[PDB]
């Protein structure tokens, strides 16, 4: 968390600073999009976040 | 003399209060950058193909 990262979630692969996140999820939703399409957040595949 | 021009400042008071309206053109200005801007953001969703 908060370091910039070559991140990976499932295929999901870019770079970024990570941080914890206060948005709310829907169980069948496991990725956040920005108003210009790129992939805003995610939910961590082994620690459900 | 005084009198109107006291007067007619006070007016001034109260239209620049009551609305936007006469703004309308720096309004008009700001607000096509804005689209202009979240334009050429929108843009980066498009699959061209
Ligand atoms: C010219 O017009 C002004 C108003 O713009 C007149 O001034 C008013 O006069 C009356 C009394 O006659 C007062 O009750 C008002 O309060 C005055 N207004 C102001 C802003 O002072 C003026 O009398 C007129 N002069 C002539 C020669 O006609």
């Amino acid at each position: 968390k908060n370091k910039c990262v070559n991140f990976n979630f499932n295929g999901l692969t870019g770079t970024g600073v990570l941080t914890e996140s206060n948005k709310k999820f829907l169980p069948f939703q496991q990725f956040g999009r920005d108003i210009a399409d790129t992939t805003d957040a995610v939910r961590d595949p082994q620690t459900l976040e | 003399i005084a009198n109107q021009f006291n007067s007619a400042i006070g007016k001034i008071q109260d239209s620049l209060s009551s609305t936007a309206s006469a703004l309308g053109k720096l309004q008009d200005v700001v607000n096509q950058n804005a689209q202009a801007l979240n334009t050429l953001v929108k843009q980066l969703s498009s699959n061209f193909g």
